[PDB]
């Protein structure tokens, strides 16, 4: 019947959904913190104002968690290679979309905090670009669902 | 005075939301017996005998919508009292 | 036409023109323009007054800063002042000069504080030289001591926990004391060069042995302490003078007012012949009589007793725009202007957006309980309008949310309905119990009995159409999907088709408006050979997809599941012109001719816009007798941009599906991970746990979905309302009004 | 050179070992065990197919992220002293995300034709299955890499345009042409991928 | 896919935009024509308000003097540069450090030559450039021998690296300080050139010509200045930079020079130097060699601003704006002397 290697690949997919995506979020948060430092001394009133990038990093983590739980419930002993490779593909794609989005948000958040530290009118502008970062993560997640059926 | 409303109004809104949704959950678990579409989880493993067990245990599970909401019934009353303390 | 006529000229010289413009700017319905010759800022007929106003403004800014240093607030309850026109203002500023004159005396006596600090150092000298140095410079100091002396001297330090006032800046900067011991006079000489680089000039040079010196220093220190305690009375008079800051804040307000008046008079006309100083103004036609009223107010004060009237004058230039906004539509126009500033005589997109933004948010917010929550939020904010507006707030998030309360309320109300048709309220389906799917003897009639025995470990999809079932649902989406393990496939198909169809229709609505403006501006060349090819191209390409998708939805019955076609394969086939004879069946009879004709006419549409119009422009230019190459370059760039861009916009419409799917999945997981555990076996202590469980669940959904992801969805709606909507007809090249309303 | 020395070392060692083993096999008359057929056949096509499916959006999203950040840093840096350019330069990020849109639609197209089989020996899997797997994997790789480089290119040109636009506000209308000429290759990759995966009939 | 352009912005995008915005603050010819018509210093301030320089004279300068104008201009310089520095990571940080080393050396030699005359001890602080301030700016007043000066500079001031093994002397007279200046500047130019060529990429391509020109400029200046003085020729040969295009004839022809004729006969061999020396004919009505050198310098910096991801848009920028300050000062000087005869001697920029 099916080989015994088959259970390997699928499980590995789950690991990716909780490694790569997570790592991206981590970078984002770190970078944003540095920005806050450069902005804390001169414009002290806007510390909480800059709560917006850090949460917008953590959301990437959330996405990873979602898919991980799903691929922890579709795993059974008797899995054919077809299902295993579907699940591996989903995990890889979501992890990498999370990673790329994380890098983008981190850089944009540094630039945003630094820009607002000297120009209040820039605030809204930075927010706009930040959205274009976060949405990228969602695109990865999309195919995950498409790969839980076909 | 003690426990000024500035840090407790969110508590009152949360308590109101909790009590209303818990009453709703209990009512739709008891009267409608929580039809399986609105409820996957149950409490047994051997259900090869008949329907009396399923509805009986559904009533037992809905009964648990009591202290749950009752807990707030009170917490809301306490938080309103703290709000009154000016 | 957002306006008829603004650019006019309705001024004349008067002996007291200042009050004329004061009343005109109180009225706040003008915007001046003049100074075409560009005579420089540094030679103006009204320069000296502007200069002296600048001087007074800097000086009162100085006193304002100084009183702010003393932490004395300002009473901002005063009413709007009245313009003090006459030259006597300057003399009154001389009175105000007196104020700051005594202020200067205070700063002189602040140097007296030096002496206080002086004695204070000797206090810590109760502990061959010693001195007081900055704390933060200890390490470089002691390294320098290592370099110069090589350890032959020794140092020991101490520090005072209280921070020490600064004689010069007043800061509580850290300070410290150091004692250095030597062995000879050469060190006593050489060390002062290093010590003076670290600001220590208050030394009790050795006079007597330790005991007698200690007693003498103690005695003198207490005497001088009593002296400074006596002489510190200057603070009382300083506070007495400082308390008089509040009086002339309204004077500062009117100072700014008449400074701005004189600034406008600087721009005003340069000619002074026959007492004619006419400066051109922008003021909309509907307010013309209002301007006349201001004129009368001028004659209430200006004793020239002249009519001060003048006729309007047309213009060959471009006037600005204006958007009269009522209470309810303020935020929507804020958004639309944030995209850009529309040219004169443009279709204001407010009435469309004001309703298409909640609709789109609902298209990406398909959930009903969260609709109720957002609506409760919005009603809470709205009902306290009078209280909040009459309140002092500080949080900027609260200010922007209170500015967008209208949009928030509308999208909450629409979210409720769209969630209801979604049939996904808090991850469950509101089941009205009208399912008509499976009844037992019907399933046993279709050769299916007691297969659950093997089914205890498998799932057993049922093939549809046993011949006794079906039934759509009037109430939106049939509820049974909410537990079906294959719900994802049908939900995703439905969202795909939903999103594409809505996007195409909304885009058609967007593009269909430009023809109105084209006929309005009377530009025949830009409509006959303009919008017509654009619309025929778009329709022939994508209305075909719409008709095909409805055809597949309506016609292919369940019994023909096999042999059913794939729409995307058909679209790609016609795009590539490949014509396989087998592997996919034609959608309907006569496909070949119609499909071929539509694609060829779509292709033949491009050369019109690509080539024809500039030839006609050159034809008429030559008939008269204009770089023709430039004209076709710009046109061709526009046409290829339109084609590629329209393909990109039609492709970019899937964000609707994306966000809807993310919402669905997130709601399911948020339900089923944390508070799903609330269903348990406990008899007495179960609801106890459910209390905290639901507390955590409610807070987490508040912090994951209600706030931040909703913001992302809202900005995506905004982006769609900007780029793929307004890049079809909205040129966006104009200027708003910068009224002379005083502030 | 700070840490890329490790990468260069791994690369050189790997290729040197590859040359050594290749020549060792060749001169030993032992080439019958270097059966490329065994490697290409006994590996189930599903692994290639799902690798292609993943890559087709992996690379597109990577390119899009690169473009957005490289343009974003410059636009916001320039806007600090020129707020008027803040909104005008959205078009660069629009074009940057267009490649992600193209990538995901390609993933949807490729994802079809995924019918599982039950064959276990190559003769049973068959020519049609092997061709389908290889072709769709290749199409995925092509669209991924093309979209990646299109994204990088448009990001760079958008950065240059945004930097230049802050100076003279009458320059933006004469620099989008390079942007469109960049997006052309991003579309070209998509259409070649379709041309490759046209005739897949896995089963 | 060029070598240096993919990774530049990731940590240097914000500052690049800030500096490029600030480069718009240089005044074109039209503003200079405008500003040459001022009637008094107050007129000059009124015009200065309308330009990007606006609002830095809101003080109590009722008796306005050129001193306050110069001080405020330099204050704007140092505050702007310090803010730019305080937001940079390590590579850009070493770069901006390397920039400020020049002013640091200038300030050190200004202070030592001031204290060489005992008439001034501590009133020399306000003259020194605030930019070139390090923690031991006052140790210079304890050095009786240059060895002691080294011992003062050694610890924290990195200038030690530029003269740690190039100075060996025990007596501190007024002649050798010029040698100190020349050697320190020589080491600074050499180190900066090596750092630039190490940094690699477009920065080297876009900054090598500037440093080369500076090297040759200083070489020629030190040659011409030492004609009729006590400096021996071998020591002069021991003072030229070795990063210019005058490498062979710098050590084989300039050292064998004794009057302006031979310097002309060596400079005319190259095209650009021939043109520069012909333009500066040393006539009574013609500008001296220094003005032509400044003109070429500004031309090179202006040309250097046509590359997107080149670090020196910072360094170049600073130099350029410094020249601008000088220009403004000259104009104000005429307004102090009440004559416009030489008001056109400015050197336009952009």
């Amino acid at each position: 019947n099916n080989p015994e290697y088959s259970s390997f690949f699928g499980v590995m997919g789950a690991s990716s959904a909780m490694v790569f995506s997570a790592m991206g979020a981590a970078y984002g948060t770190a970078k944003s913190g540095t920005g806050i430092a450069a902005m804390s001394v001169m414009r002290p009133e806007l510390i909480m104002k800059s709560i917006i990038p850090v949460v917008m990093a953590g959301i990437i983590a959330i996405y990873g968690l979602v898919v991980a739980v799903l691929i922890a419930n579709s795993l059974t002993d008797g899995i054919t290679l077809y299902r295993s490779f579907l699940q591996l593909g989903a995990g890889l794609s979501v992890g990498l979309s999370g990673l790329a989005a994380g890098f983008a948000i981190g850089i944009v958040g540094d630039a945003g905090v630094r820009g607002t530290a000297q120009q209040p009118r820039l605030f809204v502008g930075m927010i706009l670009i930040l959205i274009f970062a976060e949405v990228l993560g969602l695109y990865g997640l999309i195919v995950a669902l498409i790969l839980s059926t076909k | 005075l003690c426990c000024g409303p500035k840090l407790a109004a969110c508590g009152i809104v949360l308590s109101a939301w909790g009590v209303i949704m818990l009453i709703m959950l209990g009512i739709f678990f008891n009267v409608h017996s929580a039809v399986l579409i609105e409820d996957v989880p149950f409490t047994e493993k051997d259900f090869e005998n008949g329907p009396q067990n399923i509805y009986n245990l559904y009533e037992q599970v809905s009964y648990n919508c009591f202290i749950a909401a009752g807990l707030y019934l009170l917490l809301g009353g306490f938080s309103f009292c703290q709000v009154r303390l000016n | 036409r957002s306006e008829e006529m603004t650019l006019a000229q309705l001024f004349l010289q008067s002996e007291a023109a200042y009050c004329c413009v004061s009343e005109l700017g109180e009225l706040g319905k003008v915007q001046f323009r003049d100074l075409n010759p560009d005579v420089n800022v540094f030679q103006r007929k009204f320069v000296n007054e502007v200069r002296r106003c600048e001087e007074m403004d800097r000086k009162l800014r100085f006193v304002e800063k100084e009183i702010r240093k003393a932490n004395i607030p300002i009473m901002d309850t005063g009413e709007n002042p009245e313009v003090p026109f006459p030259r006597d203002m300057i003399d009154l500023e001389a009175n105000f000069e007196k104020i700051e004159n005594e202020l200067k005396e205070i700063n002189t006596n602040q140097e007296a504080l030096k002496r206080n600090f002086l004695e204070l150092t000797e206090l810590k000298f109760i502990l061959f030289v010693a001195g007081v140095i900055n704390r933060e410079r200890i390490p470089t100091f002691e390294r320098m001591l290592w370099r110069v002396c090589r350890g032959n001297v020794f140092l020991r330090q101490a520090e005072i926990e209280n921070p020490l006032e600064d004689p010069v800046t007043g800061d509580y900067v850290h300070k410290s004391v150091f004692i250095i011991f030597f062995q000879g006079d050469q060190l006593k000489n050489r060390v002062k060069k290093i010590c003076e680089g670290f600001r220590a000039s208050l030394y009790p040079c050795p006079e007597t042995p330790q005991e007698r010196k200690e007693m003498a220093s103690g005695v003198n220190t207490r005497i001088d302490d009593l002296q400074m305690v006596l002489n510190q009375t200057e603070d009382h008079r300083q506070r007495v003078l400082q308390a008089a800051a509040k009086n002339i804040r309204v004077w500062f307000i009117k100072v700014r007012k008449m400074k701005a008046i004189y600034h406008t008079l600087n721009l005003c006309n340069i000619d002074v012949t026959q007492k004619c100083l006419i400066a051109e103004v922008w003021c909309p036609v509907t307010d013309l009589d209002s301007i006349q009223f201001a004129l009368r107010r001028g004659t209430e004060h200006s004793g020239s007793t002249v009519p001060s009237i003048l006729n309007r004058m047309q213009t060959n230039q471009t006037p600005p725009t204006y958007n009269k906004t009522n209470k309810f539509t303020h935020g929507f126009q804020n958004i639309v202007d944030a995209y850009g500033i529309g040219t004169y005589r443009e279709i204001n997109p407010a009435p469309y957006t004001v309703i298409t933004f909640p609709f789109l948010f609902a298209v990406m917010f398909g959930d009903f309980g969260h609709g109720i929550l957002m609506t409760l939020f919005a009603v809470w904010m709205v009902l306290r309008e009078s209280r909040i507006l009459s309140q002092k707030h500080e949080n900027e998030m609260f200010s922007m949310v209170f500015s967008g309360r209208y949009i928030i309320l509308l999208m909450g109300l629409f979210s409720i309905y769209t969630g209801l048709i979604y049939n996904d309220c808090f991850s469950k389906s509101l089941n009205i119990f009208g399912s008509s799917w499976s009844v037992r003897p019907m399933f046993t009639q279709g050769n299916w009995t007691e297969e659950t025995l093997l089914g205890s470990s498998v799932l057993q999809l049922n093939p549809a159409i046993p011949g006794v079932f079906g039934g759509p649902y009037p109430f939106g989406i049939d509820p049974i999907w909410n537990i079906a393990t294959n719900k994802l496939t049908f939900l995703n198909s439905f969202k795909m088709k939903m999103s594409v169809i809505l996007g195409i229709i909304h885009m058609l609505f967007g593009v269909s408006l430009s023809l109105f403006n084209h006929i309005y501006f009377k530009k025949p060349l830009n409509i006959y050979f303009g919008f017509i090819p654009e619309i025929i191209f778009m329709s022939s390409l994508f209305g075909y997809l719409v008709i095909l998708i409805f055809y597949k939805w309506t016609a292919y019955d369940a019994h023909s599941s096999r042999n059913a076609p794939s729409l995307l394969i058909h679209f790609i086939n016609m795009f590539l012109f490949s014509y396989p004879e087998s592997g996919n069946a034609m959608l309907y009879s006569g496909q070949k001719g119609i499909q071929c004709f539509l694609i060829v006419v779509a292709m033949l549409c491009v050369p019109w816009m690509l080539l024809f119009k500039p030839l006609i422009l050159r034809h008429q230019y030559l008939r008269k007798k204009f770089d023709f190459g430039d004209t076709m370059v710009h046109q061709a760039i526009h046409t290829i941009e339109y084609c590629l861009g329209c393909i990109s916009n039609t492709a970019s419409y899937l964000r609707l599906w994306a966000l809807s799917l993310a919402h669905a999945q997130l709601s399911e997981v948020l339900w089923t991970m944390v508070i799903h555990i609330g269903l348990h076996v406990r008899s007495l202590a179960g609801g106890l746990g459910l209390f905290f469980i639901f507390a955590a669940f409610a807070t987490l959904t508040v912090a994951i979905l209600l706030i931040m992801e909703g913001l992302s969805a809202f900005l995506h709606a905004l982006r769609l309302h900007w780029v793929e909507f307004q890049n079809k007809f909205y040129t966006g090249t104009g200027f708003k009004f910068l009224p002379f309303s005083f502030e | 050179t700070g840490l890329e020395l490790l990468y260069l070392g791994i690369f050189v060692a790997f290729w040197a070992c590859m040359v050594v083993v290749g020549i060792c096999y060749t001169i030993f008359d032992l080439g019958f065990r270097f059966d490329v057929a065994w490697f290409l056949t006994e590996t189930s096509p599903f692994m290639w197919s799902n690798l292609g499916i993943g890559l087709a959006i992996s690379l597109s999203v990577v390119g899009a992220a690169w473009g957005i950040y490289i343009t974003g840093s410059s636009i916001i840096g320039g806007g600090v002293k020129a707020p008027r350019i803040k909104t005008k330069n959205l078009v660069s990020i629009i074009f940057c995300e267009a490649v992600a849109i193209y990538g995901i639609i390609m993933a949807i197209v490729i994802s079809n034709m995924a019918e599982p089989f039950s064959a276990t020996e190559p003769k049973a899997i068959g020519h049609r299955n092997y061709h389908a797997g290889y072709s769709m994997f290749g199409a995925g790789l092509t669209v991924g890499l093309s979209n990646l480089f299109c994204g990088v290119c448009v990001g760079i040109v958008g950065s240059g345009a945004a930097l230049a636009d802050a100076q003279n506000p009458s320059l933006f209308v004469k620099i989008l042409i390079v942007e469109i000429f960049g997006s052309a290759i991003g579309l070209f990759g998509v259409i070649v991928a379709i041309l490759q995966t046209s005739r897949v009939k896995m089963g | 896919s060029f070598f240096p352009e993919l990774y530049f912005n990731v940590d240097n995008g914000y500052l690049e935009g800030l500096v490029r915005g600030l480069k718009a603050g240089v005044l074109s010819q039209a503003d200079y024509l405008n500003l040459v018509q001022c009637e008094t210093l107050e007129d000059l301030k009124l015009h200065l308000q309308s330009t990007d320089y606006g609002n830095f004279l809101a003080n109590e300068a009722s008796p306005l003097t050129v001193s306050v104008i110069d001080d405020k201009l330099k204050e704007k310089m140092v505050v702007e540069f310090r803010h730019m520095r305080n937001h940079a990571y390590e590579p850009l940080a070493s770069f901006l450090d390397f920039i400020t080393y020049s002013y640091m050396i200038d300030n050190v030699i200004l202070l030592i030559t001031g204290t060489l005359h005992q008439r001034s001890i501590a009133e020399l602080v306000p003259k020194c450039h605030p930019l070139g301030s390090f923690e031991q700016m006052e140790a210079v007043n304890i050095a009786q021998t240059p060895a002691e000066l080294y011992n003062a500079i050694l610890v924290d001031t990195p200038l030690a690296a530029f003269f740690q093994d190039c100075i060996s002397e025990q007596d501190l007279d007024e002649m050798n300080i010029e040698i100190i200046r020349n050697t320190l500047y020589k080491a600074y130019l050499e180190s900066f050139y090596k750092f630039c060529t190490l940094l690699g990429g477009t920065t080297a391509d876009a900054m090598c010509p500037i440093l080369e020109f500076e090297a040759d400029r200083r070489a020629f200046i030190i040659t011409i200045n030492s004609f009729g003085t006590e400096l021996s020729k071998e020591d002069r040969a021991k003072l030229f930079p070795h990063c210019g295009r005058l490498y062979p004839e710098g050590l084989a022809q300039l050292a064998r020079a004794d009057d302006y004729e031979q310097v002309k006969n060596v400079a005319d061999y190259y095209p650009e130097y021939k043109l520069l020396f012909e333009g500066a004919g040393s006539n009574p009505g013609d500008k001296t060699l220094e003005d032509r050198f400044f003109e070429h310098e500004v031309k090179l910096n202006k040309l250097a601003f046509l590359n997107q991801f080149h670090f020196g848009v910072f360094y170049a920028f600073v130099k350029l704006k410094e020249q601008e300050c000088r220009n403004i000062v000259w104009i104000a000087e005429c307004i102090a002397q009440r004559h416009r005869a030489k008001i056109d001697n400015y050197i336009p920029i952009f």
